[PDB]
Parts: C-alpha cells; structure tokens; sequence
C-alpha cells in the first residue's frame, strides 16, 4: 500500500489512525498544510449540530446523512481527499472522535515538533525545544506566573511532601 | 425492502437492508437466486442491517447480492393439499411429485392458544401398545416425547404408532422430518408407499410430511418444525383432524437452534444449549392445544442427547410433556419390543379414577413390582442364574414373565426384529398381568412370555415343549 | 476491520478513494496475513466459498466474505507471502477433479498426483458443493456386500449405498480390518458383477504418509487399487485440505453412484478432519463448542453422509456406501460428533480391543456394533446359518451375564459355554483374510450345527483353514454351488454336511 | 528490512515494520539485542507489522528499539561437527568449547520428504529389552513415542536403552535434551563425555546433543526441535545414515507451542492448547521419516500431563506414532520398572509374519491372559477369593510372574536400583514367557522373574529364590 510518513507528532494512532493516514497523506503531497489548517477550520464549522447531529440520530440514514452533513456543507471548502475522509470518519462514525484527531494531529506542522516536559503548573505548553540545548530556563523567566501550590506544587516542584513523605 | 449482502460469513448473513427494517421473523427472499432462497431476519443491527438467517444453499452468493423482503416470513401453503405429498419446509414438494397445491399460505408461526383455549381433554385415547396404556396415559392435545433408540426401537415404534393409528384414528397425522434423514425418508417413503395410506392418487395421505433435512442449513431445519405446526393447526382447527404430530428430532431442531445461538454471535444457555431452547419449544407448545375444533396430539421423537435427560435440554423438555416414553435400553437389550424404560415411560397423568380404578392399581402392583425387582436385581448381579430365595425368585421371574409379556412383537420388524405383528388388546393386555399377579403362571412357565402379542400365546408355545 | 484501513497504508489512499480507485475485488491485496489466514483486502464482489488464487499462487478459499475482506483460509504456506500479497479472484467455488481414472491412483486430497506415478488424468472435476440426493432418487439398499470377514458381514451385514459407522481405536487393526474388506472386493472387481464391484475411495484423513506409505503399499500388494481411489489428506497436509478430503472424496463417489457403481468410501476419519475444521473455524475466531468443536460442522458431515447413498436406479443406478471411519480415542464416543454421529448412522460398528488383547482379531464389542437395516443390507443366504449363531452368541454373553454372576449353573450351559466358545474361534478373524460368503457360512455351519463342539476350540481354526482347502479343491463344485444359489441350500446343506463330515471327519480324525 | 520493536508483551514481539516484511519466518537479529535476539516472524499483522517471537526474553528493552531482519529464517550451522557437541537451535556451543563449525547452513525449516522418496513399509528393529521386543517391537528407522511419566526412571529408563540400544547401535544418533533439567543434562553430558562416545577428541561422537531446556524462553525451546529436525535429516539424508533421534521431551515442546498459542493472539484451545497443534505436528512428524536415504529410528521421549493420554494432546500423539510406550505408572509405582502398560505400549508391528508366529503368539496368549487378568482384578481385589476358579489362580500367579519377569533392573544404574538384571536377546526372550507358558515354572517364586534378564537365570533365580 504506502509507506509511512508521519510527520513530528506524529502520534500514536487510534482515533489518529485516520490521524496517521493522513499524517502519511496531507504529508505526502505536502498540503500537509492545507489540510493542517482546513482541520482547524473544521473543528468549528463541525461543532454545531446540524446535519451533523443528524448521526446521533440514529434514523436518519447514514447514506445520506453523508450527503447532507457533508454534501452541501462538508465540502464547503473541505474536500481535496478532506471530504471523503470527512465521509470517511462519516461512515465510520468518528465523527465524535473528529476532534481528537484534530488534537492528536494538531500537534503537527508546527507543535508538530512541540514541547514535552512535564514540569509543573502550566506544565510545558507544546512548542519546540532543541534537546542538545536548555530551552526550559528560558521559559521560567518569561514569566513568573503559573500557580505552583494549586497548579503543580512544591511536593513536585520541590517535595514538600517529601519531609514528611521519610516519616 | 431490499437489501444487499454485505457479508456471508456461513450461513449468518448480513444484509444490509437498504431501506426499512420491518418485523423481524420476515422472510427475506434472495434476489439473485434461482432458488427460494429465505431468510429470515434475525436482528435488526440497525441502519438497516440485519442479522439474517440463511437456510437455502451458498458458495456462490454474491457480497453484493440483492434481497428482496417478503416482508413478512414466509408464506407457505397450508391446508389439506399437503397430505400425501412431502413438502419441505418452504411447502414445496420434495415429493418430486411436484405442486403442493394448498392455495392458503401461511406464516410458519402461530400463536399460542389462549387460557381458554384450552379445549385440552384429559383422558387416554389408545392405539393398543400395551405398554403404553399401561403405564402413560394418552392424552388429547398432549405432547408426548418419545426417547430412545432410533431405528431401533424409538423410530420403530413411532412406526409401528403411525401404523396402526392414521388408519384407526382417522384424524391425521402431521411428520415433520426435523433434519430427517433423506434415507430414512427414503425408506419411510417406500414404506408408505407401501403402506398406501399415503395416499397419493387421491393425495388423501392419512399423514402430511414436511421435512427441514440433514443436508440442509440449521436454519432450514429449524423452521421446518413452526411450518408444520402451522400446517398441523390447519388439520386441526381447520379440520378438526386429530393430528398426530410426529417430530423426528426435534433434538435435531434443537441441535439447529443451538449452533445458531452461538453463530448469532449469541450467547446460548448451558453446555452451549441455545438460551431460548424452551422458548422456542414453550411457545411451540403453547401453539398447540386441543382446540375446540380439534386436537393436535404431538408424538415427539427427542434424541435423547447422549441418551441424557438430566441434560438441561430433555429436563426443558419435560416441563412440556403428557407423557414419556423413555426407553430402558437395558430393556431394549433385554429383547422387549416394546424396549421401554417403564419406569421413565411415564405420564403424570394416569389415576384410578384416570384410566381404569383397576388399571391404575394393577399398573401400581407392577409398578411397584418392578421397583422392588431391581433390588433384587443388585443381589442377582452378585447371587443368580435361575434360584435364591424363591419366594422372592418367583417375583423376580414374575417380574421377567411380566417383562417378557410386556415385548410384544411387531410387524414392521418382522425384518427388524425377525419378528411378526402383535398387537394386544386393551383388556387382553390389563388381564394378561393382572392374571400374573393372580400368578398361574407357574403351572404356566415363564420364558414364553417374552415376545408375544395376549399372554395366551405363550402359553401356547410353552406347553407345546413341556 | 475497524482498526485496519482505520489506519493509514490501507486507510492512506482510500482517504483520496484513489488507490486502484480500490478495486481489489477480483483481486485482493492480503490485507493481513498470517498463519495461512490471510484477511485479504478486497475481493469485493466475490461468490461464497470461493476458492481464490494466489500470488504465492496457491489456493486459499474466501469462506468468509466480510465486506471488506476476506477471510482466507489458505490451504498452505505463510513463508510464502508477506502482506498485501494478491490474490485474484477466480469467481469460483472448489468443484474437484473425478473420474474414473483416480480408481488405481493415489492422489493427495487436491486430487492431484502424490502417487509419484507421475500424474493422474483428470477427466472430470465434481462439485464437493454438491448436495445429498432425494427420498425417490434413492431406492434403499438391497445388497448384500461381503468384507470376507463373516462377523463383518453377519453381525453387521451390509449393502451398499449404506452410511455406517466405522468405530474403533488406534492402528488397532482396524484400519486392517478396513483394508482387508477392501481386499475382499477385489474378488468382485476380479468379478464383474459392476454391482458387486466396489470401487474404493480410500479417503486418509489426516493421516500421516508413512502410515500411508506402508498401507498404500498394502494396497499395491492387493493390486486392488486398480479400482481404487485414495484420496489422501495426510498429516502434513493443510487443515483446509484434510478438512476438504472428504468433500472431494464425497463428489467422486457420488459420481460412481451416479454412475452407475458403488462405491465405497472410507473416510478415516473425521475425527480428526473435524479437528482440522475446527481448528480452522476457531482459528477463524469463528469460535468452537461443545469439545471445542463448533457444532454445524456436524452439519457439515450431516449433510455430507446424507451424500452417501443407494441410488434408485432410474435415479443414479449406483451407490456410493459411505464407510465413515471415526476412530475412537479410547472407544470415546462421549466424543461429541460422535454422539452426534450415533445419531447419524443407521448403525454404527463397535470394536472391543479386548478380543484383539486376547488376541482376537477383530477386537469387536459386537452387542454394540450394529446394522438396524441388517437385512436390507444382506442376503437370505446368511441369516439362515448366522440368526442362530448370534443368538447363540447372545446365550454365551448371557452365561457370560452370569460370569457378572459366576461361572458355572447349568449342564446344557456347559454345553452351551463350548458350544459359546467354538462360536468364538470362527470370529477369531486373521487380519488378512478376505472371504466369500459361501467360506463364511460354511465355516459357521459345521459347528453353529454342533459338529465342531465336538473339537478342540483351538483346532477350530486349523480346521477351518485345513477345510477350506479341502472344499476348495474337493467340493469345489459345490463352492460354485453355493454361490450359485447364493444362500446355502437344503442341498448344499446336506451335501455341505456330507462334506463336512468327511472333512470334519478328517480333521477330527 | 527493519522493524522497530512496538510493542513487547513478554517474548512476543510485536515489531511494526517501517518497511518491507520478508516473509513469515524469517529470523530477524534485533538491533540492539546482542543477546542474540532473534525474532522469528510470525504473523504479519498487517500494516507493515510482524508478531515475531522473541525465543530469548527481553528485560531492558526500550520500546522502540530497530530490528533488523537476519533475513532469512534461522541459519544454523549444519554437519558432523555438531556430533559431539551440544549445540541449541542456533547450534552454539553449549559444548562451551566454542563454535560448532561446519560448513553446511540451514533453515531450521525442512519439510514432509515425499511420500514415494520415503521407504513405504519398513521392518522390525528389535527392541532388545525382552517385555520390550516382545510385546512392541519396532520397526528400524521407526517414529516410537514412550509416554511415560518423566522422571520416574523413565527417564532412566531411555538412558538405559540408550545404553543397551544406542551403544548396540552405530550410526549415528541426534540427542534433543528439550526442556529437561540442565542438571541431569550436566551429569549425562559428563556421562557421555566420560563415555568418550562423546568424544573428548571427535568434534563428533557419534551423537549430537541439541538442548532445549526448560528455564529458557519458550521460542528457544520450541524451536530447538526444527533444528534437532535439521541436523537428524542432515544425518540421515545426506549421511544416508541410521539416526537415532532421541527426544526429551517433546512434552515440553507441545506444551511450549500450547503456551504461546493464546499469547501469539490466536485462540489457546482446548486445554488451553495450541489449535494449531495437529498441523504442526502432522507437518513436523512427516518432515520425520526413514526415508531410503537414511532411518531416523526416533525415539522420542513423551511427559504425559498427569499421565493423561486422554487429554487431547497425547490423543493427537497417537497419530504420529506408530509405535507407543505406554508405561504404566502403576506399574512403575509397584517398582516394577519394567513399568509399561504394554497393552497401551503398542505396535501393530508385531507379527506373526514378521515377528513370527511364535513370538508373535506368545505374546497374543500372554497379552490375552494379562488382559483378562487385569480385568478381574479389582473386582476381586475386594471381592477377595474363592467361592471362584483357581485355573483363574493359576493365571494370576502366572500372570504374576511374567509380570515380574518383564521387570529386568536398571543395570547400570546402581545407584539407583544397586541391580542388575540382564537384557534378553528375543529368542531367550520368547522362550523365557514361553517357557513360562509352559508353567513348569510354577512352584517357584515371583520375584525370581523380577528385576532379572534370561529366564535361565530367573529360574536360576527362582531356585535360588527358593533359597
């Protein structure tokens, strides 16, 4: 079939195994972007019933709910193989799932190659970060927010609890 | 509503049904078979999906096949134009001798007669099997299971009873073939040709046959059991005809059924039975009765699975039944045709007052005779040929003599048996033992008895040697 | 399913809907493989049951028809193929290669050469998807049909066309047994009584082929396969095709049938065929039953020995007598299909290794074997000598009855315990020794007559042999005679016991 | 080809290849894994992902780690060299003595040889030991499965055999100590070292010793019996030579199968099985054979679960044999060793063609009288004696003493019997029960005919036994 292609997040697949597909195919033929952004796009000309919510309404014909959810609107500039994955999720009713797969793609052409640590608070906030290189310092100076006791803690952070956590 | 296949995997058979789920239990015709291919709707999975049933044959079937819905199960000739000719289940013929040629059609279901439609009538009916009057009461509607030995006993029997009774009850008798054997049915046929009383250039056939093979789908052969309750509740209601309902197996009804649970993906009750075992049995039992306008008498073949009934499937069964005969192998072995397990060859049924005051008492003394006999018995493995304490061998002998009075040769096994027709009539049998309790016999020898039509006879041939 | 294609690669192309646009359909691509189950991806459109075709070439069959691929039980390999393979339609079913020319020929169940005779022709091929005939197309079995083993062909006398069970444990002999029955139709096939010519089909079920070797090898000796098939599904074999055997084997005899001939095949056995099957099923996550089993496989030999039978002659002229072997695990026929299968057979043949342990070959626990049919299934001629003898039998199990109490109550018994004992010795049954009917009666008659309670038991059987000979050069007119009339006649009788006498006389004397 | 191992649940890799899958089978070195992991592919799980099998474990791994695939099936060293040796499946030296280096190479695959290139109907080797012989005789090049009870001298008892037998024997012999404790593969390695047969000074011996052992990961074990496979029809083809193949246990390799069987994500099976296990066998029982090339008379040494037979797996057994030792494990419990249920232990081999008649006899009258005896034995057992037949005793005690006399010690092993009692070449043999069955012997004692050898002797014995 093809061979893979997943771009830096990349991801785990699984409610991204479409993800995946598509982190092969928008990928591959590098409306990578195109896509990357009909997606966010998507997540709100989805998140309004309609035609859409018509699914949960189990009889309403999934054959034609296609055609209607996606026939007129979902193509209504969301298409190249964005509608027929739309119809794709469509039949195969991750449409509920969609979301998930815009996060879990998401991270992708950008955040992509987020930011990880998990570090208190406000914890890393998906960016990039060169590992050779310290980029976390840099990031606490920035700010001097967060919320460290209510928000991640001195018993992280720095144990707190640990003194008492010996005994 | 149309559907489409979707995916056969064997005999389960999604379709996805294009438009419309109706009822289920509707029979769905395959489009693209020049076979009367039904389905029957199984589930409703939903989006018009159905779990359906095959029961036609396959390896062909196009994933992409186009159904067409009966909308509604099948419907299949019923009436009286059935009689002679042997219809499957979807009412053809497989007489080979083509049409069946009711013009009524039927929905292989039927309802389960009401509280008051109980014109259930309690009391014996006879058809001279000494035995049987002896120890199980008939009864009118009833639904008797015969267990045991096919072809050797059970089938034999339910034979010798097709026999002796089409003819002697005149209202009818309905055989569904439930995975019958094409060979048996072969058999049987020629029998019956034989016999005449399928009747055939006047189909006038004292017996309809309705069969659901071995060669054919569980599902095929499951239904071929509501088709001729359908069918039977013609000759009933319709037309009064008493029907004896002759179901060979309905075990292997149950078998169908209990595949088909699983492959259903279903979960099925215990040992894998199919959980709906008794329902399917319960409301097939509910649709029968004795109506007012007649009565169907079911005589039930049971493959008596692993010739076990304490398996759930015959301790179901039992809720639903009249009267037993359960075979005692040891019998059957022991000669005696009739094979019986008297003791299990039962009815709930039989009372002083139920069948003769006297039946009933001097069914009791041997009843009891025989229970206390195989006390006996248990010395005799460990202390006998032919003397212990004597009293007490006289009732052991007795017992044998009444045993051996109790077999009872048959005609139709003067090939199976080696043996020649007797038929013993009621009284001539209730005084063949109750003389052996009276105990005469003693002047009169013992072994004779085995296999004989009246106690007479033995004697007869006992005395001619002594 | 809902994981794959859910899933790029597959999933990856689809998303466009180009990607062969899809197809797939008379194609596949394996869509997953492993393990000779390959999920192919696609093939659409397909019948049921297909048998597909490979890029490894072979053969797999599209059993399962999902809707988006197929379950492919391949009948082989795995180190073939790596996925994705393709797989390409041949819009049909299995039907398999008969013909009469697979009688002399060893072929593996694909009803092609293993026989390293070079290669069979193949005349016809038959449909394994082929149903049971009707009630009318048969007319019941009328024969009789000798094995050359009088217990056989007494106590379970057979016709043809007749499903009969085929019972008993372990490289006993009784696969012996089996082949020295068939052995015993060679006189017939060496006889030209088409109707008494049974053709044999020797389906092996998953039996090893050096088992087969040295049995074939017995065949060869016996020449006999001249008309004989076997079919081999060894233990090597793919499950599918042990599985398959005795489908295959179930066109051709149908064909014999059909064609007129009888014939005979020895499924040994479906015990482990189901095994295959089931395992096949399972393998399928098309999940098992009772003792593992899924149970329409019984279905599936329900329906394929209501392919066993007599034909009515307007309707097939011919039989195909099914032989069914299950070889019971000690006697275990708990043994769910064989349960079952009881339930199946219009009798079915019990073995008692015992009597093979006392040396007794056959092994038989004949009480239990039995024909129903009987009769039908024989001849006046036996039953004349042999109605006697199992009852006689019947009197020596029932002094035996009284060895569950005792061993002495009566002097007639003493008699009857010798008489009981000479019975026996003629149902001491050499493996490898294939009779006619007129031996097997006139061995019972001397004796089951009382003349050989007047014998040493042991001598019995030296008689017999010694006798035959005797007769075989002597009253070898009478042999002619008694197969003349096909019975044993007052005269043959009195003559037979004049001879016997003589004979008798001799070997006593 | 590489694959990244994704998902590691225990020994069963899951290795999701990045790209190309060669097909199943093929042995893959795990990059990284110097513990020389191969990975055996198994499944192609489909999108570009393999289950494979770890036949080592796996402690350390990241998930992630890169495969590569050693692209082919396992290679193994193949020839002489391995006699001597002890070699697992890779065939490395568990001689550790180094290499067992060879020219020839090998998949550990072979295959059924064809049923015509096989021999079609062999001929009786002898099985020496008297009861042995006597009631299974065997076939040379012969596929004999003992089931026994391991470990209860039944073990000992195949060593003896060995002893007597694959001392007797030349050839050459391919020993798979499968599964079994490494300690008694430690003293029996020293055993055979000391016996020189294996060789201190032949790279050869005369016998290959290939070890599965019991403490290894599965595949390991497994997969040891290809390779044995291997090596034994490298022998026996190609050294055209009469093998002996001896097996211990294939219990062990069944069970192995079995185990993964639900791990490898297939259904276990009855009993937890593999389903597969019949094909398997029948596959691997057929690339066994005596073709003409060679024989492999292949004794192969069968752990009963719990002595049940019943139990599925051994009633498949059956099939592949042709000819069983069935001890009895009552027998055994009695000391007896002889130990057998020989009305289980079978062949149809016996002949009275073959065998002979008077052998064969013999034996048909003694496995009568035993067979019959034994039936009443528990019925009398409480239901004591005589208001009976003492014709009935007369078998019994005769019974009795064949039954002892079938009992010969573990000669050599002294330590743990202190006794000897001798091997019986088969004319000595028949005319020993037969002589028996001429139960002049019949005054005498019982345990005459125990632990013994020539029944000239026994009855020496007997006398002696007398005092």
């Amino acid at each position: 079939f093809a061979k893979l292609v997943r771009p830096p997040v990349q991801i785990y697949g699984i409610e991204g195994r479409y993800a995946t597909a598509l982190y092969s195919a928008a990928s591959k033929q590098n409306k990578l972007e195109q896509v990357e952004k009909e997606l966010l796009r998507v997540g709100q000309i989805l998140k309004e019933p309609k035609m859409a919510a018509s699914l949960l309404n189990p009889y309403v014909k999934r054959s034609v709910k296609v055609k209607s959810l996606s026939d007129m609107t979902a193509k209504e500039k969301f298409s190249p193989l964005t509608s027929n994955l739309i119809n794709l999720l469509a039949e195969n009713g991750r449409l509920t799932n969609t979301p998930a797969v815009i996060s879990a793609f998401s991270t992708m052409m950008s955040v992509h190659r987020g930011e990880v640590p998990c570090t208190v608070t406000t914890a890393s906030a998906l960016d990039e970060t060169t590992l050779t290189e310290l980029k976390t310092v840099l990031k606490s100076f920035l700010s001097k927010g967060q919320v460290l006791k209510l928000e991640v803690k001195i018993d992280p952070s720095i144990m707190g609890g640990m003194i008492v956590r010996i005994g | 509503t149309t559907g489409r296949i979707v995916a056969v995997i064997g005999a389960v058979v999604d379709v996805q049904f294009d438009e419309g789920l109706p009822p289920i239990l509707n029979a769905l015709e395959v489009q693209g078979r020049e076979t009367r291919l039904v389905l029957e709707v199984a589930q409703h999975l939903g989006e018009s999906t159905v779990r359906t049933i095959a029961m036609d044959g396959t390896e062909g079937l196009v994933r992409g096949q186009k159904v067409l819905d009966s909308g509604a199960p099948i419907r299949i000739p019923v009436g009286p134009e059935t009689l002679g000719r042997i219809m499957n289940v979807i009412g053809e013929p497989i007489d080979e001798r083509g049409p069946i040629k009711t013009k009524q059609f039927a929905a292989i279901h039927a309802e389960a007669p009401e509280f008051v439609e109980m014109s259930v009538e309690q009391e014996i009916l006879v058809t001279g099997i000494k035995v049987v009057d002896l120890l199980a009461p008939y009864a009118k509607g009833g639904k008797i299971g015969l267990f045991g030995g096919a072809g050797v006993g059970k089938t034999v029997l339910i034979m010798e009873l097709i026999n002796n009774v089409a003819k002697a009850h005149g209202g009818y008798s309905v055989f569904a073939g439930v995975g019958e054997r094409t060979r048996e049915g072969n058999d049987l046929y020629h029998e019956m040709i034989e016999s005449g009383v399928i009747n055939l250039k006047d189909a006038t056939s004292k017996v309809a046959l309705v069969y659901g093979q071995m060669n054919e789908p569980p599902g095929a052969r499951a239904r071929v059991a509501l088709t001729g309750l359908t069918v039977a509740e013609y000759f009933r209601d319709q037309e009064g005809q008493d029907v004896l309902l002759f179901i060979d197996n309905i075990f292997r009804f149950t078998q169908a059924g209990s595949e088909v649970s699983a492959l259903l993906g279903r979960i099925p009750s215990a040992v894998g039975y199919q959980p709906t075992l008794a329902t399917d049995m319960g409301t097939m039992q509910e649709r029968i009765t004795t109506t007012k306008k007649g009565s169907i008498t079911s005589v039930q073949a049971i493959y008596v699975p692993a010739d076990d009934l304490t398996d759930p499937a015959p301790a179901t069964t039992f809720a639903h039944l009249d009267a037993t005969t359960v075979l005692s192998r040891a019998i059957a072995e022991l000669g005696i045709y009739p094979a019986v397990d008297p003791l299990d060859s039962t009815s709930r049924i039989m009372d002083p007052n139920i069948v003769g005051s006297e039946h009933y008492d001097v069914a009791r003394g041997v009843q009891k005779i025989l229970q206390d006999y195989k006390s006996l018995q248990d010395i005799i493995a460990i202390l006998g040929m032919d003397e212990l304490s004597e009293e007490d061998k006289l009732t052991v002998s007795r017992a044998r003599k009444i045993q051996r009075f109790l077999s009872q040769p048959f005609q139709v096994a003067e090939v199976f048996t080696g043996h020649l027709g007797k038929l013993v009539p009621l009284k001539e049998t209730i005084k063949g033992f109750q003389q052996i309790l009276a105990g005469e016999y003693d002047h009169l020898p013992e072994q004779a008895f085995y296999m004989v039509g009246p106690i007479e006879e033995a004697v007869a041939k006992a005395d001619k040697l002594a | 399913k809902t994981g794959t294609a859910e899933v790029s690669s597959i999933l990856e192309e689809r998303i466009l809907g180009a990607d062969t646009s899809v197809d797939l359909e008379e194609t596949g691509r394996v869509l997953s493989i492993g393990d000779g189950i390959a999920r192919v991806h696609g093939l659409r459109n397909v019948q049921a049951e297909e048998m597909v075709e490979f890029s490894s070439g072979l053969k797999g069959m599209s059993l399962n028809l999902e809707p988006d691929n197929v379950g492919v039980v391949v009948f082989g390999n795995d180190k073939l193929i790596k996925e994705g393979d393709i797989v390409k339609r041949t819009g049909a079913i299995v039907d398999v290669p008969v013909g009469e020319e697979l009688l002399g020929r060893v072929v593996d169940a694909l009803g092609n050469a293993i026989d390293g005779k070079g290669p069979i022709g193949s005349k016809a091929r038959r449909r394994v998807g082929l149903k049971a005939p009707g009630i009318i197309p048969r007319i019941s079995v009328r024969e009789p049909m000798q094995t050359g083993i009088k217990a056989v062909d007494s106590l379970v006398p057979i016709g043809r066309g007749q499903r009969e069970l085929i019972i008993g444990d372990r490289q006993t002999g009784k696969t012996s047994i089996a082949i020295d029955t068939i052995i015993n139709q060679k006189r017939f096939n060496d006889g030209t009584d088409e109707k008494k010519k049974l053709y044999c089909i020797y389906v092996a079920i998953g039996q090893k082929r050096s088992t087969v070797a040295q049995l074939v090898k017995r065949l060869t000796d016996a020449d006999a396969m001249k008309y004989t098939i076997v079919v081999s599904a060894t233990a090597s074999d793919a499950a599918p095709l042990q599985y398959l055997a005795p489908y295959s084997g179930c066109s051709m005899g149908e064909y014999f049938r059909d064609n007129g001939k009888h014939a005979l095949i020895i499924y040994d056995d479906l015990s482990k065929q189901a095994v295959a099957y089931r395992q096949m099923s399972l393998l399928l996550r098309r999940p098992p039953g009772r003792e593992a089993y899924p149970g329409d496989v019984f279905y599936l030999h329900s329906r394929l020995l209501e392919r066993a039978a007599k034909m009515n002659d307007a309707f097939g002229g011919g039989s195909l007598t099914a032989l069914p072997v299950i070889e019971t695990q000690a006697g275990d026929v708990s043994a769910y299909i064989p349960t079952n299968v009881i339930s199946i057979t219009d009798g079915q043949i019990f073995l008692e290794t015992e009597l093979f342990y006392k040396g007794i070959r056959p092994a038989i626990n004949v009480g239990l074997s039995v024909s129903r049919v009987g009769s039908a299934a024989q001849t006046r001629a036996m039953k004349q000598v042999a109605g006697t003898m199992k009852l006689e039998l019947a009197q020596y199990r029932e002094v035996a009855a009284f060895a569950q109490f005792g061993s002495d109550l009566d002097a007639a018994t003493q008699q009857l315990l010798s008489r009981g004992v000479r019975l026996t010795e003629l149902l001491k049954q050499g493996q490898y020794s294939p009779m006619a009917i007129e031996e097997q009666v006139a061995v019972i008659y001397a004796g089951v007559r009382g003349y050989l309670d007047k014998l040493e038991p042991s001598k019995i059987t030296k008689f017999e042999n010694a006798f035959l000979s005797h007769v075989i050069s002597q009253h070898q007119a009478l042999l002619g005679k008694i197969r003349t009339d096909g019975k044993i006649s007052e005269e043959s009788d009195a003559k037979l016991k004049e001879i016997v006498t003589n004979f008798l006389a001799g070997f006593e004397a």
